[PDB]
């Protein structure tokens, strides 16, 4: 799957026409919750070496931290990357295909039948 | 919603960040203060249910139980202290901790729009729950009651997941709101059959049905007096919750589906109405009590009358707070003779004469008396039974019979009859005691002025 | 003020309650659509106000 | 001495710091005998270096605070209920041998630890083999339950496995119980309990025993003479290097490892000698072991919450 | 050994996955399997015991023997119209003992008999070396021949995997073996959606990839070959300790930790398409694992009711024992359900 | 069996219970208790049902001024609607 | 229930029945009356710990051997029991029936 | 009531007790290597006889 | 307390922790400027 799209340029990371898609915003929920993960982190390392944690952290932290932001935003760029030729995928096949897919007209209630059964 | 999302989660590092001796200042401070804006969360009106966010709004039902959620923290908490207040600091802040975590998935369960959000917060609530009880649970032989317990959830609770995501990619969205509108008929047939039985018994696990119901008492007498009153005032309300809400399809099939159940309700209310009168170790009498109204809660989801849910939800509610305080007066004299035994002592009618008025008016608000919000939804809820079928009022106003001889009986023997004198031990009361009570009865008693707020989303 | 550093504990949640409510405001200006396009509600824009809300 | 591998492909230290006359040396005599006067003398003339009396706060004061802290954490030893007849199970063995047998080891780790590591020979108190005969000779008649040669038996052997057979040994004969006639003369009442039985079987199966284990691990200079003070500083320091270093090749043994080392089995040892809780892990190791250490986890956690010096930290100065 | 050789090797077995996932030939794949076996038996056996010994034969007989039975397959499509690239096998029968092939190069059901014993025969570093890198190149080599494979046996393959592996490990109270039976399962899983969405496959070996790191990780931290040796080191330090068995759990796929993510994506990708009744097949016995993994979560409490905990076993001194990127992995393994819309960034 | 000497006596150690008591009875008993009863006591009509009662006297009222019959039952004009058909 | 036969006791049930049942008895009597200064807490008698424990229904998880047990507790369980399931059944197919057709005469029925 | 919770927690020791054999359903396994080698040999090629036809 | 010798993380190294937060200044500035530039590029793709 899709490995027929990306194929032709092979081990592209995205490409030179991913930059038509707008980049995450600094402080989207996601690359924050990564760096709260680097927190946790850096905690939990913290918690591995006998000292008390809160201590070391001003140097370390902030190296987590900072990290998971790096490769996390690069991450989300090229997700975001994904779902949009996905979805491009779709709609040119959508339109180029009238048979598979046929357009019905959804017809209002007005006709209608159905059973219902009440309760008693 | 999210600004009642962050303030528990800021509520977190203000536990773990702090002075020793200042935690359970903070930590029940801060929690109130919350409770506050919990009380704002009421704008319901009308007709739509109030949408905060895309992800996850509130229609009445998880109005009302989230209030009682975060309400119950601060109680809680307050509660907990003193069956240790010794330690080293990491346990006191691992178990605010945990109180909190468990709260915040609460949370999110009651708002959730959508059912997998729903699911995964769902099991997500029942881990931190998990740890309270089991890591200390004061832990009679530990009977390894909070694992394999997790394994009674989980044992039929994980196909639930299978037929949801089949709804998923068969009508697409699983949001609430377009699940509503979408809903289509599904007739009565073997695959019906297995999807309805699914869903419904995934659920039914939680609020024990009588055929489940050894679930309950064994967790419950494990449980630290917090993982009791997290356990039968909300855990409980969980199922027969999501239950509300995936009725909404299985339109027909849960007539002919249903019946069975509903006969094993109607009796094992009686059943366990029964047993719950003759044991001892109090701790038990109040769990059977949790099992026998829970069953009456079934009895309503499953006929669909609206009346059965108005009476349903008061129940919920009502239950919530009266189950859970009577709890914390089982600690509250456990603490005073180590027992858990209910025979052991007696007397404090004459001992502790105030003490008499908690136990009296909370046995009072379990024997269903008229005014007390515990009437209003057992008497709506026998309203629409009786609707349902004419003759099953035997069983019901039996429970009814029953149900006020052993509510009445537990209010006799602990606190009534003699001193047993060999005692000379039980310290008088505490100011703690009172404020958890007071906290309790109070809001139980004002809400059977203006009930209308906790009457179900058809209204 | 500055002395809330004796006090610092406290101001925490506070704080969390106003940076959640301010999240949810902003919020709806990403759900916002259908203004004042809804059937029930429809309303020529008073001469003080382009936005209902 | 090869800290990270790393160490190792950036220099080959272990090999290149060799004396010629290090080795290892242990001082050995039955207790109260020979002690410190053969390990400071060749300390002071030899040169080499020299650890001190082995104990409880050998391993206590090695690191840590300065110095010791009180037993208390541990709840060992009191050697007054380790020297006369308290022949019920309860505290009077277990604790003494294993913690101080531990110490032992850990006490040996240090020595090929520091002898790789700064290339200077040092020469041991006690070999971690006079411990077999010591406690066997312990046990050989009562004060303690069997088992105890089958758990520290087993400990024995896993445990000294990798380490060495270290070179030469000293051990000066008492002639027939004159120490136990010495230890009346030595002015410490809590030692006089002792018994003659068990002091000459200690000693002869300590002869009879190790005579095969020094043929059987490189060689020996024993000594039955006269004042081992001048007789050290005689035939002791002179002939020990004198005959010692020619003699080394009849050694074999660490000749063999030593013979290869430098990368290797020398990068295996002084790669296994840093984080002594490794070395001592199979120590600490049948985490089964029995009711005999056994420590309901209330005592040694609520030692750890109430663990003084560094509890929470590794080097941090918020305490001191 | 000698510590620049082990980093001459090391740098060979990588070497050679590298080339089983590079080359389009099918004689250099079948070369890069005979690389990494020639290079992977000196990785276990570096300490000198015999159980290494034993367990690294047991290895090299079945790797081995997987891997010609895997030239055989080559040949055969060789036979039937043929060239060698790496794509759409034309035999059906090629394709099917290129399946049972690929099946010993990893531990899947009929062929896991050797599993579990070399697991538990050789080291800590090999036993991480042996359940996770030597894993990446069958499935990159499956991820290619997938249009031929015929559905019937790799569905049975991956079910018979998760069902006896799965339900193996039970009166185990060795840790190396709990790992193996585990890795099986895992298996049973990536094998079982390889057809459907390979997307998925790819994701189940990632998260698995950090999962076994991070429990191997953690015995290298608080070394320990049976529970025993975990509850001792409760007493000793809990840290560790809550770290294994909450990566147990993520081993168990609990719904909300990430090890339930796999699971979680696997069931709908599964039962979009038609058949629902195997993914619960699959999913009772994940609920057998799970109340497994939770007997060993019973291993632990605190007021603990007797354990015999011992003594000499508080240290004055932490350990220096260098543990390499533990932190990361660990939380990157507790709390990623959070994540995935990132699911997409993997394909 | 730790008890208390119960010199005065409250929630917990010394010194601070006054605190803790002043703290859990203000906002406990105080804010909540009084200050939400009052909230929810009369908070904007809920349900809309107060509409409901105005909205429904106007409309009677409109009924029968007209002559119409109210409540007409059928909830969708049956001019305006199909059935199906054997 | 109703003493009666006014039994002659006998020798041995009388030296036998007194000395040894007394003996136990006032044995423990003088044991838990022991009733001293500086016990704080309950007096702990190990009587009705036995009764919970027991009570607790120690032989519930075990197993349930065949003899009359399934017997009794299938056929406690199975007359009423499936008898309502019947009885509900049939009213409630009736009460449809008397709806569908006729007229069950609710007239205003309403809230219901 | 006796009797419907010991039928319940004796139906549910009828699981531990298919627990119990089914821990035979584990020791099913002979833990002989002549057993499940031979016999997954035998057996699979009884895989390759069911995939044979299939 | 500490008259053995100072463990080697007991004192701080400077030279290190000047490297690592020249790897803060080097990667987060370089995080900022890559944002700006992708957006301004962004803008590019399309129009006013
Ligand atoms: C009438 C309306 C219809 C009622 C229909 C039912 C009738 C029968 C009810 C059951 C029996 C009641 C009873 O007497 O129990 C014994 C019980 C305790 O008596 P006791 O233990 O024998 O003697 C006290 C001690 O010996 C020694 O203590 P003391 O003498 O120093 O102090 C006594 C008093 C001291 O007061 C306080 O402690 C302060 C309370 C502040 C409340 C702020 C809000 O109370 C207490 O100390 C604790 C009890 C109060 C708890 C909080 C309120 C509970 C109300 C229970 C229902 C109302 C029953 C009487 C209604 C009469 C009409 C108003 O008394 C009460 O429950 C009476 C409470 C009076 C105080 C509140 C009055 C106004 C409350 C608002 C209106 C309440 C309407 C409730 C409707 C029904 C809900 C279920
Ligand atoms: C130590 C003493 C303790 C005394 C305890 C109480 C004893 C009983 C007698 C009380 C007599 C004084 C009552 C307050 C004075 C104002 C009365 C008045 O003007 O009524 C007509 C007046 C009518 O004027 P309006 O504004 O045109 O009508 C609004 C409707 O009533 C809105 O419609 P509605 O459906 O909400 O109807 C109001 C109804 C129903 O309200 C509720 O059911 C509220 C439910 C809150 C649930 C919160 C759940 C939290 C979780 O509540 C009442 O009628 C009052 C009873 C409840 C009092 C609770 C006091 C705190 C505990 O009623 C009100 O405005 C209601 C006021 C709001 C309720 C709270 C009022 C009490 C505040 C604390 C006072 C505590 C006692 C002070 C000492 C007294 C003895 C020395
Ligand atoms: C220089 C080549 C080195 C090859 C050997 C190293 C890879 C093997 C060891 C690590 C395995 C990691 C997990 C499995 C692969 C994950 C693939 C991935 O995320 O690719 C992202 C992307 C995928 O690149 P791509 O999508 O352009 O092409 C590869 C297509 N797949 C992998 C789907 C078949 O990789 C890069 O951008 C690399 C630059
Ligand atoms: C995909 C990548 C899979 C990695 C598998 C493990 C590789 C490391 C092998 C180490 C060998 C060894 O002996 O180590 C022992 C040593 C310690 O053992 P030791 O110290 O006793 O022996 C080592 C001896 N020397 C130093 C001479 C080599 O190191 C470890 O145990 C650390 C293991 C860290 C594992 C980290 C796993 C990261 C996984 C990331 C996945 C990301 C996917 C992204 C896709 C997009
Ligand atoms: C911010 C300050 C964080 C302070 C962390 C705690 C400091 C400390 O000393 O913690 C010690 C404790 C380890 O103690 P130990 O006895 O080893 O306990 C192990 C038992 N599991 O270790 C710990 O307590 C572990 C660290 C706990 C960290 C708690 C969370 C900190 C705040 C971030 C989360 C909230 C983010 C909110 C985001 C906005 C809202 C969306
Ligand atoms: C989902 C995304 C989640 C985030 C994934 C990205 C991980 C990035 C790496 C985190 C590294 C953290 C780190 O450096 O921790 C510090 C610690 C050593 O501390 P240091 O400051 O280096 O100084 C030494 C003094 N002790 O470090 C250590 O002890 C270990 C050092 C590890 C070195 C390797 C780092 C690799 C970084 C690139 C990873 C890219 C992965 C992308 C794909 C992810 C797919 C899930």
């Amino acid at each position: 799957m899709m490995t027929g799209r990306q194929a032709r340029a092979p081990l592209q990371f995205l490409p030179d026409e991913a930059r038509s898609l707008p980049p995450p915003k600094l402080t989207d929920p996601r690359l924050a919750y990564i760096g709260f993960l680097g927190y946790c982190s850096g905690l939990i390392d913290n918690a591995i070496r006998r000292r008390p944690v809160l201590s070391a952290g001003l140097h370390r932290q902030f190296l987590y931290i900072t990290s998971f932001v790096f490769v996390g935003y690069y991450l989300l760029k090229r997700q975001d990357y994904m779902y949009a030729v996905r979805d491009h995928d779709m709609f040119s096949y959508i339109k180029s295909h009238p048979e598979d897919f046929p357009e019905k007209d959804k017809k209002t209630y007005r006709e209608v039948f159905e059973e219902f059964h009440p309760v008693r | 919603m999210l600004k009642y999302i962050i303030p528990t989660m800021m509520l977190m590092p203000l536990t773990w960040l702090s002075k020793n001796s200042m935690i359970w200042i903070n930590t029940t401070l801060h929690s109130l203060l919350i409770s506050l804006t919990s009380l704002l969360l009421l704008n319901q009106f009308g007709d739509n249910s109030l949408n905060f966010s895309l992800t996850f709004f509130s229609d009445s039902l998880s109005t009302p139980l989230l209030i009682l959620t975060m309400w119950l923290l601060p109680l809680m908490l307050m509660a907990s202290q003193h069956h240790l207040s010794k330690e080293n600091l990491a346990r006191k802040k691992l178990f605010i901790s945990m109180l909190i975590l468990l709260q915040l998935f609460l949370i999110m369960t009651f708002t959730a729009t959508e059912l997998i959000f729903f699911y995964i917060m769902f099991e997500a609530t029942l881990v931190p729950t998990l740890i309270i009880i089991t890591r200390w649970g004061n832990q009679t032989e530990r009977l390894n009651a909070g694992l394999y317990f997790l394994f009674y959830t989980l044992a039929g609770s994980l196909p639930l997941l299978v037929a949801l995501i089949y709804i998923q990619n068969t009508m697409g969205s699983l949001n609430f709101l377009i699940l509503q509108y979408w809903v289509q008929p599904m007739p009565n047939s073997w695959s019906n059959t297995f999807m309805w039985l699914a869903c419904m018994m995934a659920f039914m696990v939680k609020m024990p049905l009588y055929g489940l119901h050894l679930w309950l008492p064994k967790a419950h007498v494990e449980a630290p007096i917090a993982g009791s009153m997290v356990l039968a005032a909300i855990l409980l309300k969980l199922g027969g919750y999501g239950m509300m809400r995936i009725t909404l399809l299985l339109n027909p099939i849960t007539d002919f589906m249903a019946y069975p159940f509903i006969m094993l309700s109607l009796w094992g209310m009686i059943m366990t109405s029964s047993i719950c009168l003759r044991q001892t170790d109090l701790k038990s009498l109040i769990a059977y009590s949790s099992v026998s109204h829970m069953a009456l809660v079934i009895v309503a989801i499953l006929i669909q009358t609206p009346w059965s849910y108005m009476g349903a939800t008061a129940l919920m509610i009502a239950h919530g707070l009266t189950s859970s305080m009577l709890f914390c007066l089982a600690n509250s004299n456990y603490e005073r003779v180590h027992s858990r035994t209910m025979i052991l002592a007696r007397g404090l009618q004459t001992l502790l004469p105030l003490m008499a008025a908690w136990w009296l008016l909370a046995s009072l608000t379990n024997l269903a008396l008229p005014p007390s919000i515990n009437l209003i939804g057992e008497l709506f809820v026998v309203m629409s039974t009786f609707s349902w079928s004419n003759i099953t009022i035997i069983l019901m106003g039996l429970n009814m019979v029953i149900t006020a001889l052993y509510s009445l009986y537990m209010l006799i023997t602990t606190q009534r009859g003699k001193h047993t004198h060999h005692i000379n031990n039980i310290l008088p009361s505490f100011t703690r005691e009172n404020a958890l009570m007071s906290l309790h009865m109070l809001p139980l008693l004002l809400l059977s002025l203006n009930p209308k707020i906790i009457l179900g989303p058809l209204y | 003020l500055q002395v809330v550093r004796d006090h610092w504990i406290h101001v925490l949640v506070p704080v969390g309650f106003v940076f959640g409510y301010y999240l949810d405001r902003k919020n709806d200006e990403k759900l916002a659509a259908f203004r004042n396009k809804s059937l029930l509600y429809k309303r020529e824009l008073k001469p003080n106000e382009e936005v209902t809300w | 001495l090869q800290y990270g591998p790393l160490a190792y492909i950036l220099g080959e230290k272990t090999t290149k710091k060799m004396t010629e006359n290090s080795k290892l040396i242990t001082v050995d005599g039955n207790i109260c005998s020979g002690k410190s006067k053969l390990a400071k003398e060749v300390a002071e003339k030899l040169g080499l270096k020299h650890f001190p009396e082995a104990g409880i706060h050998y391993a206590d004061s090695t690191t840590g605070d300065g110095k010791p802290l009180p037993v208390r954490f541990s709840g060992n030893c009191s050697l007054e209920k380790f020297y006369d007849d308290p022949k019920s199970n309860d505290g009077n063995s277990y604790r003494l041998q294993a913690w101080l047998y531990a110490s032992r080891l850990l006490q040996y780790a240090d020595a090929l630890e520091h002898l790789l590591s700064t290339g200077q020979g040092v020469v041991l108190e006690r070999s971690i083999y006079s411990d077999f005969v010591f406690l066997e000779a312990m046990y050989r008649q009562g004060f303690i339950r069997k088992q105890c040669v089958d758990h520290y038996n087993q400990v024995k052997k896993v445990t000294v496995c990798e380490y060495l057979p270290p070179h030469v040994v000293i051990y000066v004969d008492v002639p027939v119980s004159e120490v136990q006639s010495r230890i009346q003369k030595k002015g410490n009442p809590h030692e006089m309990k002792i018994t003659s039985a068990y002091l000459q079987d200690i000693e002869n199966v300590y002869k009879g025993t190790f005579l095969p284990e020094m043929s059987e691990k490189c060689e020996v200079l024993q000594y039955s003479a006269w004042e081992a003070e001048d007789a050290e500083k005689v035939v002791e320091d002179i002939q020990y290097l004198k005959y010692d270093k020619g003699p080394w090749l009849d050694q074999d043994d660490r000749k063999l490892h030593n013979l290869r080392m430098l990368v290797q089995d020398k990068l295996e040892v002084l790669n296994y000698t840093s984080i002594p809780v490794f070395l001592p892990e199979v120590t600490i190791g049948a985490h089964q072991s029995d009711r005999v250490f056994q420590e309901f986890t209330e005592l040694p956690g609520r030692k750890y919450r109430a663990g003084y010096n560094e509890d929470v930290g590794d080097k941090w100065i918020w305490l001191k | 050994m000698n510590p620049i050789i082990l980093i001459i090797i090391l740098m060979t077995v990588m070497l050679g996955t590298i080339i089983v996932m590079i080359s389009t030939h099918w004689l250099l794949i079948w070369i890069g399997f005979e690389m990494n076996m020639l290079a992977i038996i000196p990785i276990m056996m570096k300490k000198h015991n015999p159980r290494a010994t034993e367990a690294s034969t047991k290895y090299f007989l079945t790797q081995s023997t997987a891997s010609m039975l895997l030239m055989m397959a080559i040949i055969i499509n060789l036979m039937f119209s043929g060239q060698w690239t790496v794509m759409k096998l034309f035999n059906p029968m090629a394709s099917m003992l290129m399946t049972m092939a690929l099946a010993m190069k990893l531990g899947m059901a009929p062929f896991h008999f050797w599993v579990p014993e070399v697991t538990q025969g050789i080291p800590l570093s090999s036993g991480l070396i042996l359940l996770t890198w030597q894993k990446l190149a069958p499935m990159s080599v499956l991820y290619q021949i997938l249009p031929s494979i015929n559905l019937d046996l790799i569905l049975t393959l991956s079910i018979l995997s998760i069902t006896i592996g799965g339900w193996g490990g039970l009166n185990q109270t060795q840790l190396r073996k709990i790992m193996a039976y585990s890795s099986i399962a895992h298996m049973g899983w990536m094998t079982a959606v390889l057809l459907y969405n390979p997307t998925m496959t790819l994701l189940n070996l990632i998260i698995y990839i950090i999962m076994t790191s991070t429990m191997f990780t953690l015995f290298m931290a608080n070394s320990t070959t049976t529970t025993l040796s975990l509850s001792h080191t409760w007493n000793k330090a809990p840290i560790m300790t809550i770290l294994v068995l909450i990566t147990l759990l993520s081993m168990g796929g609990l719904p909300p930790l990430s090890g339930f993510m796999p699971k979680w994506m696997i069931i709908q990708e599964m039962t979009k398409n038609d058949s629902i009744i195997l993914p619960t097949l699959m999913a009772i016995t994940a609920l057998l694992n799970l109340y497994f993994y939770m007997r060993l979560t019973y291993s632990t409490a605190l007021t603990m009711f007797p354990s015999t905990n011992n003594m000499k076993m508080k240290w004055q001194f932490p350990t220096t024992k260098r543990m390499t990127l533990l932190p990361t992995m660990t939380v990157l393994s507790t709390m990623l359900l959070p994540l995935t819309p990132i699911l997409s960034i993997l394909e | 069996y730790e008890k208390n000497p119960d010199s005065h006596g409250y929630d917990k150690d010394p010194a601070v219970d006054v605190w803790n008591m002043r703290v859990v009875f203000f906002f406990g008993f105080s804010i909540v208790l009084v200050l939400g009863s009052t909230f929810v006591a009369y908070l904007p009509d809920y349900r809309m049902q107060e509409w409901a009662r105005r909205e429904a006297e106007r409309l009677v009222k409109y009924r029968e001024a007209h002559g119409l019959p109210l409540m007409e039952s059928n909830c969708f004009d049956p001019s305006k609607i199909q059935l199906p058909e054997d | 229930l109703d003493p009666a036969e006014y039994d002659i006791s006998s020798e041995t049930r009388k030296a036998q029945a007194e000395r040894l049942a007394i003996r136990s008895r006032l044995k423990r009597e003088y044991q838990l009356q022991y009733n001293d200064p500086s016990r704080r807490g309950v007096v702990e008698d190990p009587a009705l710990i036995r009764w919970t424990c027991a009570r607790s229904a120690n032989v519930y998880p075990n197993f349930r051997p065949n003899t009359k047990t399934s017997l009794l507790g299938a056929l406690f369980g199975i007359g009423p029991l499936i008898f309502w399931y019947y009885v509900f059944k049939t009213d409630r197919d009736r009460k449809e029936k008397l709806i569908q057709e006729g007229k069950l005469d609710r007239t205003f029925n309403i809230s219901y | 009531q006796k009797s419907a919770s010991s039928l319940l927690d004796l139906i549910w020791l009828e699981t531990i007790l298919p627990k119990t054999i089914s821990l035979a359903q584990m020791k099913m396994s002979t833990t002989i290597t002549s057993q499940k080698g031979l016999i997954k040999l035998y057996f699979l090629s009884f895989l390759i006889t069911i995939l044979i036809s299939t | 307390k500490f008259y053995i010798q100072e463990p080697p993380h007991g004192s701080p190294n400077w030279l290190k922790v000047g490297l690592t937060l020249g790897t803060s200044a080097f990667l987060w500035i370089y995080l900022i400027k890559q944002h700006n530039e992708d957006v301004l590029e962004y803008k590019r793709r399309n129009g006013l």
